[PDB]
Formats: structure tokens, sequence, C-alpha cells
């Protein structure tokens, strides 16, 4: 009897029979500690700085991140020059799994799936720092 | 509410104190006084009003109402119930009112000002009512009132 | 009509008026009853009102 | 002993320099006329005829020239206003526009084409009193003092006062005789206007609406806006235990009818609905755009239109049950409108008129022609629109029935007793709400209301609060944009509303965020958002007049920007100082560093009524405590231009306060400097006005001492 | 007088928090003499005003009391069985407030119940427990009526009167004597001054229409007398007592207790043209010319 | 007996209008 | 701010374009994380990427433990009054729904053990299962037993013009899917590339904010 | 309470099946096997005492004055204030209240 039925309020632990807040670098610290591969879904800030918009789609290959872990601090994303910050917003509590679609000429398809993602991290720019500079 | 009374009656009890020493203090020629104690147009609360202070200024019969955010004015705190804070005025009209105490003065200036300027009305309705009903009993010349059928 | 104002209205009318000179009288401020007592003196009148 | 600095006061001057006192109403005729009017050409610019399709109007460019007047025959000349004052005439400009018709088969573009008149200010910038010098000002007979702002039609000086009204685009939860009810007034830039309310009967929710006839569960229209499932219902409605309990009569009210799939729930609506084409089509199309308008649909998907819902089913959920209630005294939201908003309307009213009315006498001569060439100047008036104009700003009756409204009292003849009641006049405000015996609330002085209308200054009588005046420092958000705006939220990383689901908003952690009544998205972390957005609009980029607040109890926050709003500056304060020294005031003093280039350095703000709710301000430099945010400039600034008047306010009460108020519009004294040259019904004057002893600083501000209306004795 | 009776709660303070209407409003209800009263009040005296134990006794007999409010818990059991709805009566509740209710009082009020139950499938298991299975039939399945006789068990009331809503008592002192007076807050005072606690003899009311009905037409021409004269002593004024005398007589002498109102005055008054200013457009005016009725010009 | 206004219902008369002063400056006969 | 220098993590970030054209974020609001849908055997999956509308078919045990056989004939003949190849519902449909076609920001992120890979999205659908098989039936019953604007059916032939396309389903374990996770994993590029954007920060506010 | 069919996603209603009762629903064939016990508790507010309102102890929060009343030459009174419009000019009226064993109100 595996299909049970589930309840709003405790969707998450549905146990019917018989909430807590992780930061980035802890909840990294975390996935790393253990050693396991799960993928991640983020989301960056708009209009990326580049070479009109500059995304991700007009870009090219290779190492072109960097990411910095303060003591006491949060977790920092770097381009080089430009920097941005990584947060855990909207905490998933449902299913979300990502497929890759094969497409061939009229009919012939390949739909294969990959994976699910249960974490959604948010990169913002810090518009403080990118003043003082500007302004100083 | 046991505590909103439990410093009402605080406030007043140094109001009337201030009011009996002032009595004490005044000479037997004061203009004021003599006006107070013959009663031609004068009262003692608006003596302690003029020289020891004001008191409390209420409203409805209760306390000033917020109106911001669980607060009456923004210059005060967030979940102040101090008494000079919500509503009580220290000041006396010879010293000087202060802004947040000239306007709870105010507040009290206008609630009274809007109680008679539309009383008329309801006053008229129960007058046409009362007239109109009552215009033919009279008495008669055998000790009798009866109606004009 | 309970009205304070006017006195000192008065007074300080009558100190500008010997003295030769405009006296503020604005709201929350202007002058205080105890400098403008204390000058009404030099000239020789009396130090309120009478 | 604190630090304090006595040099505050020489920045109310600067301030009032700029705007403030009368100039606002010129800079709503000024805006009005360049923006707005443009705004309303851009809107109807192309009309075409029915008969074949290649007659056809175009528009270039249209603006108002200078006040002149037409006489005998082929003259015009610069006229003057006191030239029409003693005439009877009316200040008017004829107004240019640039028109292209298609007449047989090439095309003409006549420039300069004439089309009407348009009233004038007296102190506008197409007039000519502007920028002069009192020299030039005595050679056109005309006094220097005098505030203007009125207008002169038929040889009268109208005035229309300010009128303040309830804001559009958003939830309001009363209580009536029942109990609780939720209502949503929804008004858009096109002509419909709508009032829908949720109501609250043995714990059953219903929907009415103007066009439909009987009450719809809210369920019904849930399941036909396009979510199917009913546990996404209940999960957008609210993740808990006791608000899932109050929802239980609804959901077996709809489990109890045949309604399970959107084409039943569609046709239960269209048999419920009454309209004097199928069913289903005018129930998706009811849906759609017509009983919300505030909130866009792109193609045909109601997801914020039912988040929205949602939001507001939550709302009246939690209002019910608790002694929480949403008052209209509060003046946060009540909003105010001035004279160019109605002319705003009568404009586009009137020309959208004249559009429809010269495409109707032009189609029934194209068809029974004699000729092979028809030219549109010659079936042309443009008397209609000044004739319009006129009787409409002079009778004061605004009558639109495109936009279906009726409205009496808007204008008035400028009183000329004194030089205080012509510019008290200015400062007026009159309410919608009529002579009412029993409301007594809004009548009653407010605590919202701190230093933006005159406690004191109120007329005695039946009138005991319905007609407020401006304070001291005062000014009136103008309308903006909100593409900036919005891509800098997008920016600063708010989550679009279609990614996430129903049982996130109901996250404490979780923050709304709202915009002018529209639902931009969902953020966390509020406090460094609203850190950034006040660090961005003290900077530059954004625009000074944005206002930004935060509710806990609602959990949302709240982004104000539309023209209409009451912000005053506030010097800003830094933890425990002020940022203002006497560094900053004495190049004040000098000549430079003026109010433009103080707000430019980050040295001062305007706040709004909801945006000081959120925020600790210190009266004096003494109370400033370590959780203060603002400071006040002046505490006198709060007195009315009437209430300047009386030597020591806080000494005298405010019955004798509100009395000297309403008679120093009564009292008679010198009028201006050309009293004898204009002719008036009726006029009073003075022999040997004297000068005050005691003045005040308000006094001086205005410059009363130049016409006193009273004596020494 | 009715001129400077525009003001406010005079007697406010923290000692008696009870919203009564005295001004113009009662006096405007008194001369309208309508059959809804607002802010009801009614007082009795005991016969025993010596023991307080006693006064406590007989507040809990006149007060409505509900049966969610004393159930201690309910639940719904579920087992491979016909399923049924379990209360847990608390008897320490029942105690502390010293009711005079058993188990077998409320099963005897859950089968006088409003909503659709017979004495089938509800029994008392022991002390103060009641198991209550509902049928299947008639309008759905047992389901939905679950649901339906869930919200409405706290709803059925257990002992007192529905109308009476709060009773309170207050204390009078005197030289060395104490008293106890029970006041409460209801309308039909033919069921509270008809029992053991209260002393039928000694209560007052405050509607002249229940008072009227109750007691009689000659009664409420004294009852709406004092209640004028108690509502002019509260505003420092003074009236004489046959001037409200001849006013209590003007709408006690021809039936009942009358008010003045447009209905009343065209009950007490024949004279049409006197009623075409109060009416409207033509209605009165044209039934006049139908019928044909004879005006007396006196 | 009809839940109504004293207001709407009974016309204003002589007695509502309450006579007072206040600023207000600026058919056959035979 | 001098203890922010000594604990310093370096963590490097790849990007890859190759499967970002061809990858499509799946989001089921309904169901629980803790179960999952990969282990139901599915019928057929069918696409149409023009307006980028999916639509799932699963099918579950017709005749286990649990199923009500009484109520399926009931279905059985309301629908048969052929969209079953069966005589009771062993089938059930999942439709989806278009959602923020601008994507741009939202991109996939691969954890290797020390190396992270960055996927851009091309599209983000919401499955739900939606029943459209009793609708027809009871319209069909009843029916049986009785006898310029751009409207919404303009959309309806706007969607109907387009052709229908039709998958095949691969789940957890398939050389394929190692195929695939291989592809989007492997950067090619092990050399170390730097500076491949240059922007001051002083010139990406103001990027970010126009003054116009 | 509130229970959701994990497969389409509709609310289930408790029926009769052959032996035993089950949970099902009009939507999606499914249903539920009824098992050893499935029980709600809850917990209605419970009503408190009611207290005795009235009598000296509450007269003694308000504070009083000393002040004789003509009724029984008593010094011991309570005052209050209050505001009342008159008809010539504002006026500030005192109520009076005797503390003995009578007990008057009056208004002066
Ligand atoms: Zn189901
Ligand atoms: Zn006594």
């Amino acid at each position: 009897r595996r299909p049970a039925p589930p309840l709003t309020p405790g969707r998450l632990p549905s146990i019917r029979s018989r909430p807590k807040d992780v930061s980035v670098a802890e909840l990294l610290r975390e996935l790393s500690l253990t050693k396991e591969e799960e993928l991640l879904f983020l989301q960056l800030p708009d209009t990326l700085p580049g070479q009109n918009a500059c995304t991700l789609a007009d870009l090219t290959e290779g190492q072109v991140g960097k990411l910095l872990i303060r003591k006491s601090g949060r977790v920092q994303l770097l381009l080089g020059k430009v920097t941005l910050d990584v947060t855990m917003g909207t905490a998933c509590s449902f299913l979300q799994e990502l497929v890759s679609v094969g497409l061939g000429d009229s009919r012939t398809g390949e739909m294969t799936v990959l994976g699910h993602v249960k974490h959604k991290l948010v990169c913002s720019p810090d518009f403080e720092s990118l003043l003082d500079h500007k302004h100083r | 509410e046991t505590l909103e009374a439990l410093i009402l009656k605080e406030l007043s009890v140094i109001r009337d104190h201030a009011g009996s020493a002032c009595l004490r203090e005044l000479d037997k020629s004061n203009s004021p006084l003599t006006m107070a104690l013959c009663g031609s147009k004068g009262s003692f609360i608006n003596i302690s009003q003029m020289i020891a202070c004001v008191g409390q200024q209420a409203i409805s019969g209760s306390r000033v109402p917020d109106g911001f955010e669980n607060r009456s004015l923004p210059h005060f705190e967030k979940h102040s119930k101090l008494p000079a804070a919500k509503g009580f005025v220290a000041n006396s009209f010879y010293s000087g009112l202060t802004p947040t105490e000239f306007f709870f003065h105010t507040m009290a200036g206008r609630e009274g000002l809007v109680d008679t300027a539309v009383k008329t009305a309801e006053t008229g309705y129960m007058q046409r009512r009362l007239v109109k009903s009552l215009e033919d009993l009279c008495s008669q010349y055998d000790l009798t009132v009866r109606s004009s059928t | 009509r309970m009205t304070v104002g006017k006195l000192i209205e008065l007074l300080a009318g009558k100190a500008g008026v010997l003295d030769g000179r405009f006296h503020y009288g604005t709201a929350f401020g202007g002058s205080k009853v105890k400098d403008v007592c204390e000058d009404l003196v030099r000239h020789g009148y009396n130090y309120l009102g009478k | 002993p604190i630090p304090t600095v006595e040099e505050k006061w020489r920045l109310l001057p600067a301030f009032l320099k700029v705007k403030g006192l009368v100039k606002q109403h010129i800079d709503s005729f000024n805006y009005f006329i360049n923006v707005e009017i443009k705004k309303i050409m851009k809107a109807n610019e192309k009309v075409t005829s029915d008969a074949d399709p290649m007659w056809y109007l175009k528009y270039l460019n249209i603006y108002v020239g200078l006040p002149d007047v037409e006489e005998s025959f082929n003259v015009t000349r610069p006229v003057s206003p006191h030239e029409c004052r003693l005439r009877d005439m009316t200040y008017s400009a004829p107004i240019t526009v640039d028109i292209e018709y298609t007449r047989g088969s090439q095309r003409i573009i006549r420039n300069a084409l004439p089309i009407g008149r348009m009233p004038i200010m007296l102190r506008s910038s197409n007039c000519v009193l502007t920028g002069k010098t009192p020299a030039e000002f005595a050679k056109l007979n005309e006094c220097p003092l005098d505030p203007g702002g009125y207008f002169i039609v038929k040889g009268v000086e109208k005035v229309i006062l300010i009128q303040e009204q309830l804001s559009k685009n958003r939830i309001i939860v009363e209580a009536d005789r029942k109990g609780a009810v939720g209502a949503s007034v929804t008004s858009s830039t096109h002509e419909k206007k709508s009032r829908t309310n949720m109501a609250v009967k043995q714990g059953r929710f219903y929907l009415r609406h103007n066009t439909l006839s009987e009450d719809i569960p809210i369920v019904i229209i849930f399941k036909a806006m396009g979510v199917e499932s009913d546990q996404e219902i209940v999960q957008m409605i609210g993740t808990e235990e006791h608000v899932m309990a109050a929802f239980g009569p609804s959901l077996e009210e709809c489990q109890k009818a045949q309604i399970f799939t959107q084409m039943q729930a569609l046709k239960y609506i269209g048999n419920k609905v009454r309209r004097q084409k199928t069913k289903i089509e005018e129930a998706r199309e009811l849906l759609a755009s017509t009983i919300l308008t505030h909130v866009p649909v792109k193609e045909f998907n109601f997801r914020a239109k039912c988040i929205y819902t949602a939001v507001m089913v939550r709302r009246v959920i939690l209002a019910q049950g608790d002694n929480k209630v949403d008052d209209r005294d509060y003046y946060g939201n009540k909003r105010l409108e001035l004279a160019g908003q109605l002319l705003s309307l009568l404009f586009e009213d009137l020309f959208k008129k004249f559009n429809s009315e010269m495409k109707k006498i032009a189609d029934q001569v194209i068809p029974k022609q004699r000729a092979a060439q028809f030219d549109v100047v010659k079936h042309m008036r443009q008397d209609q629109i000044t004739n319009g104009m006129v009787n409409a700003i002079s009778t004061g009756n605004w009558s639109l029935k495109r936009f279906k409204m009726d409205r009496q009292g808007v204008t008035q003849v400028l009183s000329r007793l004194s030089y205080i009641s012509a510019l008290g006049m200015m400062t007026r405000i009159s309410s919608q709400f009529e002579k009412t015996r029993k409301v007594s609330g809004p009548r009653s002085l407010q605590p919202s209301q701190w230093g933006m209308l005159c406690p004191s200054d109120t007329p005695e009588g039946e009138a005991c609060g319905l007609v407020k005046n401006l304070a001291l420092m005062t000014h009136i958000t103008t309308d903006m944009e909100d593409g900036p705006i919005v891509k800098l939220a997008s920016n600063l990383g708010v989550e679009d509303v279609n990614l996430l689901c129903g049982e996130e908003l109901s996250y404490p952690n979780v923050f709304l965020v709202f915009l002018n009544g529209n639902i931009l998205g969902v953020i966390r972390d509020h406090k460094k958002l609203v850190n950034t957005f006040r660090l961005m609009r003290r900077a530059g980029y954004i625009n000074e007049f944005v206002s930004i607040s935060t509710n806990l109890t609602d959990r949302c926050v709240y982004i104000s920007s539309d023209g209409g709003r009451l912000c005053r500056p506030y010097i800003i304060v830094k933890k425990q100082k002020p940022a203002v020294t006497n560094k900053h005031m004495e190049e004040l003093a000098q000549g430079y560093r003026n109010f433009e280039d103080f707000l430019h350095e980050s040295l001062v703000e305007y706040l709004d009524v909801n945006e000081e709710n959120d925020c600790n301000i210190a009266l004096y430099e003494h109370t400033i405590n370590k959780d203060t945010t603002h400071l006040e400039i002046e505490p006198f600034t709060l007195l009315g231009v009437c209430a300047g008047l009386i030597p020591y306010p806080h000494h005298n009460q405010s019955p004798r306060n509100t009395y000297q108020c309403a008679m120093g519009k009564q009292a008679m004294g010198t009028i201006g400097y050309n009293q004898r040259n204009r002719i008036d019904t009726l006029m009073y004057l003075l022999a040997y006005p004297q000068k005050p002893m005691v003045k005040t600083k308000t006094i001086e501000l205005i410059e009363f001492e130049k016409l006193p209306a009273g004596q020494n004795a | 007088p009715g001129t400077q009776m525009t003001l406010k709660t005079f007697h406010f303070a923290g000692v008696a928090s009870m919203n009564i209407t005295l001004g113009v409003p009662r006096i405007k209800e008194i001369i309208n003499a309508s059959k809804a009263i607002s802010t009801p009040i009614i007082t009795a005296q005991l016969d025993k005003d010596d023991d307080a134990d006693y006064a406590r006794l007989v507040k809990g007999r006149i007060e409505k009391t509900l049966l969610g409010e004393i159930s201690e818990y309910i639940e719904e059991v579920f087992l491979p069985d016909d399923c049924f709805i379990l209360v847990k009566l608390s008897l320490e509740r029942i105690r502390l407030l010293r009711l005079e209710v058993n188990a077998e009082t409320v099963r005897y009020s859950i089968c006088t119940s409003k909503l659709r139950v017979k004495p089938g499938d509800v029994a008392v298991h022991g002390e103060a427990v009641v198991c209550v299975t509902p049928r299947e039939n008639s309008k759905s399945s047992m389901y939905y009526v679950l649901q339906f006789l869930k919200e409405d068990l706290p709803k059925v009331v257990v002992q007192g009167i529905p109308e009476v809503s709060r009773a309170v008592i207050h204390i009078d002192e005197q030289s060395g004597k104490e008293k106890y007076k029970l006041l409460v807050e209801g309308d039909n005072l033919r069921a509270v001054m008809a029992t053991h606690g209260v002393k039928g003899t000694r209560t007052t009311s405050n509607n002249t229409y229940e008072v009227e009905k109750t007691l009689g037409i000659e009664a409420a021409r004294t009852t709406i007398i004092n209640e004028i004269q108690y509502t002019m002593v509260n505003h420092g004024m003074s009236i004489d007592r046959r001037h409200v005398m001849l006013l209590s007589d003007l709408m006690t002498y021809k039936g009942e207790v009358l008010g003045i109102t447009r209905f009343g005055l065209a009950k007490m008054k024949e004279s049409v043209l006197m009623l075409a200013s109060f009416e409207k457009t033509a209605d009165h005016l044209f039934d006049a010319a139908y019928f044909g009725q004879k005006d007396s010009v006196c | 007996q009809e839940e109504y206004d004293e207001e709407e219902q009974e016309e204003e008369n002589d007695y509502i209008n309450s006579y007072f002063e206040d600023g207000d400056d600026f058919e056959a006969t035979y | 701010n001098e203890e922010d220098d000594p604990v310093v993590q370096e963590i490097d970030v790849y990007l890859a374009k190759s499967l970002a054209e061809k990858l499509y974020l799946f989001q089921y609001p309904v169901r629980p994380a803790s179960m999952t849908y990969d282990d139901i055997p599915h019928l057929s999956a069918k696409i149409k990427p023009k307006q980028q509308k999916v639509e799932l078919e699963m099918a579950i045990d017709t005749l286990n433990p649990n199923y009500c056989r009484s109520k399926g004939e009931q279905i059985a003949l309301n629908v048969d009054g052929s969209t079953y190849s069966s005589k009771l519902m062993d089938k059930q449909t999942f439709c989806s729904s278009q959602t923020t076609s601008n994507t741009s920001r939202y991109a996939a992120a691969l954890y290797r053990q020390g190396e992270l890979h960055l996927t851009p999205l091309h599209g983000i659908l919401q499955l739900r299962p939606s029943f459209s098989y009793l609708d027809k039936a009871d319209a069909k019953h009843r029916e049986r037993e009785a006898a310029r604007v751009q409207s919404y059916e303009f959309l309806q032939k706007k969607h109907a013009e387009e052709p229908w396309v039709h998958l095949h389903y691969y789940g957890l374990r398939d050389s394929r899917s190692e195929h695939e996770r291989q592809y989007l994993l492997c950067p090619g590029s092990s050399g170390v590339e730097n500076t491949e954007l240059v922007k001051s920060p002083s010139e990406y506010l103001m990027m970010l904010m126009p003054p116009s | 309470m509130l229970l959701f069919c994990p497969g389409c996603g509709n609310g289930l209603i408790v029926e009769e099946g052959q032996r035993c009762h089950r949970f099902s629903c009009n939507t999606c064939p499914y249903v539920h096997n009824i098992t050893r016990k499935v029980t709600n508790r809850k917990y209605p507010k419970l009503k408190e005492v009611d207290d005795v309102l009235g009598g000296a102890a509450a007269w003694e929060n308000v504070d009083s004055t000393a002040e004789s009343c003509p009724k029984c030459e008593h010094p011991r009174a309570y005052f209050m204030q209050l505001q009342t419009r008159s008809a010539d000019e504002p006026m500030t009226t005192f109520y009076k209240c005797c503390n003995a064993q009578c007990g008057h109100r009056w208004r002066d």
C-alpha cells in the first residue's frame, strides 16, 4: 500500500499513521561532506555582464565562475570583477524533475529522464558595494 | 482594561492636588477667584486649568486611539502605554502647550463642535413629532381634560 | 473664552511700542514673559501690566 | 547638552521659492498642457470612414499658443488679463494642430489648423504674466502680489476646488449590519469602472457584481478561471487548520452541484448572468477583463487573477473572527484631485465627441456626391469646443456621459473680500461626502493627518470638517511611470508569481510585493529589499516621489507610485545625528546649495502618510533617540495660512482658534496694489491700515505686512 | 431638555462596564414605543439575600448554557464497524459552575434538539460520556450529516432560557446589611420571574411592550414614567411629575401602548389633511376621494 | 411597521433648518 | 572584514550549451516530493514544441488489491456512450501549460566532485492531471438521450494549425540516460581560460539602470 | 479533516463497500481499505466562571475627595468631572456620589 492520502498542511511529513531553514553555506557543506551528486536549480541576475543583453546563450564554454564562502558570512559569486551573492528562497515541497527531449526528423523522438531537483537558489547583485565604488 | 482605569485615576489625583494647593497660595483680591466665588462667569476647574495644569484630554470617554500602527502618533514608540505619550497634557495654558499636547487638545475641541452643529436636526425631528401629537389637549370647565373629538 | 494669548499679546505689543522693535509671536516659540518683563522696567513702567 | 543647529528655519523659504503654497496649482496645469494634451492626442489619432476605405485622417502634433483675441477681422493682438476682466471677455488661447487628410486621390497635409480655443491660467508658462518685473507688472495694471491660479470666464474669477476621493485598485474589508464584507473598486485608463464585493453569510462566500444577477460561490469562479483540481484551490487559499475548517462548506457546496469541469462551470456562469455568441463565450469574456480591469491578461491566462482572488479570500478569512477592520477615514489611502485631471477628462470627451461628429457628417455626402473632391476644412467648426469649455468652467456642472458621471459645485467665484480670503480660497479642499448629519468620523479630527491639513482651519456651522485646508509644507505628487521601477525590482531578485505554487504564499517568511494594487511577485528578506530601494531612491536614479512601506500583519510590501499623494520634506538623521550641519546651511545663506542640491546630496527626503507609518520621527533635536529615522524641520509649520495670524496659538483654545480662522477671511482691508482700477461687484476698503506690532514669521513669509486688514488701538 | 441632551456616556467608569444608552436615544425609543428594544436590562431580587452561595446557585439557573462549552472533548472514532461521534462530559466544570445537568439531561436535551435526531442511536456509556450514532437516510449519506451534527452540538442548549444572554450579580451595601440583586439581559420576563430562585414579586423590567404583555396595560404606564425620570435625573435636569403623567396617559387611554410614529398618529387622529404633509405624493389623497370619508374641521 | 429612516421619510421642515449666519458673499409681482 | 580572507573556499563553475537547446524542466505541484513518477510505467508521451504543449499518458494496474471494479464498469459504460483500449479505466492523462516563455535566468546546475556545471533552460512547464474523458462522455450521453476581434476560437485554430509529435519514455537506468548526463556534465575544455568577460561594476550598474 | 486523492487530486468521501466501508470518490477509481483505527480529536473552547460585578471593591479603584453632602452630614464622597454643552457657553459639571449608609447620586 504505497499510495496514501496526502495532506495539505502536512504535505512534507504526510505521516497520518504509523519546516527548518538551512543556510546556503551549510547546505553546500552538508552536500559536500556526504560526497553525493544532486542537481541544483538556480536563478541568475538578468542582463549578465558581458560583451543589448548578455545571457548564457550568447557566451562561450569553460570556467568563468568563482564562488567564495566567507567565514560567519554568506556565499558570494564572482566573475573576475563583478560581485553577486546567492541565497535560498521558496523552499520546494513538491516534485520537480528535469528531462531531455530529443527531436528527430518528423516522428522519431527520445525523451530521457535526467533527475529531480529539490533546492532553488537565487543570485542577486548587491547595489550597495557597486554604489560605494561608483561614488568614491 | 483594568490597567487603563488604574492609571486614569492616578493622573487625576495629581491634578486635584495641584488645584487644591493653588487655592491656598492665591490672593483674596484676584479677579478670577472673585468671579469664581461669586459665580458670575467661571469655575474653579477653569482656574486650575489655567494655572496648575490642563489635565487629561479624553475622547468619547476613552483614551486617544491609535491611527498609524498600534500607536497614536508616529513620534512615539510602538506599543507605548505611557500616560504622557497617549493623551496626557502636563503644561498649563500660561507656560505653553506642546504641539503633541496641542493636537490632543484640538481633538477634543472638534468632538464638541460636531455634536451641537447637527443636534438641531434631531431636536427638530423630536419637536415636530411631539407638537403635532399634542395640539388639542386642553382642560374644560368641569376639571376634566378631553380631546377634540 | 479661556484666552491667555490676548494678555501676552497686549504685553508684548506695549513692550514693542515702547522699545521700538517688532516682537515675534510665532507658534511653539517666539518670546517668553521673563525677558520681556525685565525690559519693561528699564523705561520706568510697571513690570507686567499694571 | 546636544549640538543644536538653529538655522533650519531658512530651509522653508528656499523650499517655498520653487514650489509649495500656490505654485502646485500651476504645475498641475503646466504638466497637463505638455504631457496629457499629447497623451490624449496619441490616444485618438486615426479615424476612418465606412463608405470606402480610401479616406482617413491623421494627426501629426498638437500644441497651444499664447493668449490671443480675434477682433473685427484678421487682427490677432496680445490681450491683457485686466483687459478681459474689464471687458467681461474670457482669457483663452487657440489650439494649433497639424492635420493630414486624403481628398480625392492625393494626400494633403495642412499645417497650423485651428480647431478651437482653451482657457489659460493667470500665472501659467504660456501666459504673458510670467518672468516679469514689478515695474513691468505695474505697466499691465496687475497686482504683483496676486498669487493667481484662477480662471477668467466672462469677466469673473473662478477657482476649481481640490476634491478628495478614495483610492482605486485596492481591497477594502469593512463591517456592516450582518458581518464582514470585502470589496474591490477598479478603474483603468479606459472608460470602465467596476465594484465587486465578496460577502459572507452562514459560512458561505458569495461574489456580487453590477452585471451579475444572483450570487455565485467563489469555488465555482475558481473552477471556471482554469484551476481544475480542488486541492490546488485550498492550497492557494491557505495552509492552516482553521482556514480549512472555514472553507469546508464552500467545498461541499461545490461538490453538491454537478460542476466538475471548466465547461460546466462556464455554462453555469452563462445561465446565471444576464446581459441585455453562446453562453460559454459570454461567460468567458465576462471573467476575462470585465469584473477586474486592473489585472491584465496576456492571452487567456487567469493565473494572476486566481492569485489575487486567493489573497482576497485569505484577507476576508483573517478578518472574520477577529476585531480588525479597515476604515475609510485613513488619509494614507485617500487621494486628491486638482483641476488637471478634470480638464483631462473633459478634453478627452470633447475630442472624442468632435472626432465622432465629423465622422457622421461626411459619411452620407460621399455616396450622394456631385463633385470629385471633398475638403474637410470647409465642413469644420471650432465653436463647439470653446462653448463647451466655457460653459463647463462657468456653470461648474461636470457632466460626462462617456464616463457616466455628474458633479456639481466644483468651480466657485474667487472671493476678493480681503488678501487672506483670496489666498485661503486656493488652499480650500472640499470632500465628496454630502451634507450628512449621521456621519461623524470623517468630520472628526483624524490622527492620520499630521502637518498636511491644518486642524484649526475649518468653517463653523453645518460643515464642521467636510471643508479642510492645506498646510504650509505640502506637495502633491504628479503622475510617473513604472518601467524602471519594475526593472530594478526584477534585478533585485524578485521571483515571478508563475513559478511558485499556492502553498508557498502561506509561509510566514514569504513576502508579497504590491505595486499600485498589483501583485508583482514573491520576495524573501524584505528588510534588505526596502533598504536597497531607499538607498537607490536617495541616490538619484529613481525619482524621489516613490513610496515604499511594509505591513507585518498582512506580510507584504506596498509600493505606491501613482499621482496625487501627500508628501512633505523631512531631514534625515544618521544613527545619532542629523546629516544637515552648519557648513551646509552657511552655503545656503551664501547663495549656493539650494533645496535641489540638498536633495541630490542625500540630505532631505519626502515621505508619504503610509511611509511615515514605518519610521520614527523626532520633534526637536534634544528628543532625537537611536530609533528616530527622520527629523522635523520646524514645528510651527503644522498651522495653516489663516491660523498663522493668531498670536500665540498654543496659548489660545482650539474653539477660539477656529473662530479667528473663520473671521480672518471676513475682516475687510486692502485688496492689492490696483484696487481703484479693478471694478468688482462689491468691494470694501479701509482708510489708514496700521501694521501689527507682534507679527508672526508666517506673516513675513506671505508678506502680510504690506496689505494689513487692521489697526492698532 | 432634549436640546441640551446631546452628550456621550455620562457615568462611564471601570466599575460598571455596562452598555446602556441614556440620553436622546432612550427618550426617542420611549416616545416611539417600539417593540424591539436596544440593550435590554431586567432586574430581580432574591428571597435569600444573606447567603451568596444561593445567589450563585440561582445565577446558573437563569442562564443559557451550551453543550460544547461544558463538553470536555468531542471525537469521531472510525473502525471496521459503523462509526459514531463520542463526547466526554466533564463533571469538574459542572461542579465549578454548580449545574444540575446529568448525562440523562444531556440525552434529553439532544433528543429534544432541532436538527434531525430521534432516540434510536443516542446513548450514555458510563457516567459522563455520550455516544451518538448517525443514521443513513432521508437526505444523503451519513458522512454529510456527520459534519452537520458536529457543528450544532454546541448550539444545542443544555439548560437555561435561550432568550437570556448574560447575567451578573450586583452587591448592595448599607449600614450593616448586604444585599444581592440579580440583573440579567433578556426579553422573556415571564420565564425568569417564574423561577424558584428570584422572587417573582420584586422584579422590574425595561421593555415596555413586554411588561405590558406580561403584567398589563395599567402597569405599563408606571414603568414608562420611571424610565423617563431616570433619564432626566442623569442629566442634571428636573421635570414635573404630572407633565410626564399626562404623556403616559395619552398613549394608554384608548388601547394598548401606542407609539408616536407615522402609523400610530393615524390611529390616534383621523384627519387626512394633517397626514397630507407627513405622507407622500398622492396615495392618501386619492384613497380619500375613493373611499369618501367626511373630515371634521375641529 | 417597516424599518424606515426618519431622515429620508420625514422631509426637512423649518425645525431642521438651523438658522445660523455665515459669510456667503461673492417671479411675477403685481 | 579581516575574518573573511583566511577562510576562503574555491569553487569552479562551467557552462555547456550542447544540451541547453533540448532541455525542459517539468513541475509537479500535485505529487509530494516523497513519491516519484519514474517508477510507474507510462504508455506514451506527446509534444508540440511550437506552443510548448506536452501531454503524458501513464498506466496503472487495472486489477490490483485496491480497485473498485463496480464503479469501473460504470465509468466504462459512461465513456463508451475509442479513448480507452480496455474494458475499464487504466490510463491517466497529464496536460501542461506555458509559463514564463521568457526563460533567460533559470538554468540547471550539476554538482560533481568539485566542479559545477551550468546548463541554460529552454522552457518550464507544469504538468497537472486533467480529466476530459467524462466531459465528452456526459455531453454525448445527454445529446443522445435528447436527440476584427481576436477571440478564443482564433487561438484554438492557431493551436490546431501545427502537427503533433510523439515520443517514447526512458526511465531511471538506461545507457542513453548516462550518455546525456555525461554530455551535459563533461565540459570538454580542461584548460584554465580567463578574461572571458570584462565589465566594471560602475558600468554594470549603469547597464542595469538606464539613465534615459 | 481534509484528505485528497493522489491520482486525480480531488476529495474523497467515506462510502459503504461489500463487507466493510471504504474511502472512495466519484472522480476516479480509487478505494482505500479502512484499517484498525483512524481518529481525530478536537478541543472545543470551554467556558469559564463569571465574576460578580459591582460593589465597594470596585468603587475603591476610583479616588474620592473631601466634600460634605447635605443629606446626612458625611464628608466622605466621590467626585467626578464631565463635559456638557449648556445653552450659553461650555460648562464643566461635577457628579457627586455619597459613600455612606444612604448612598445617593447627585448632579449639580
Ligand atoms: Zn480520486
Ligand atoms: Zn447621603
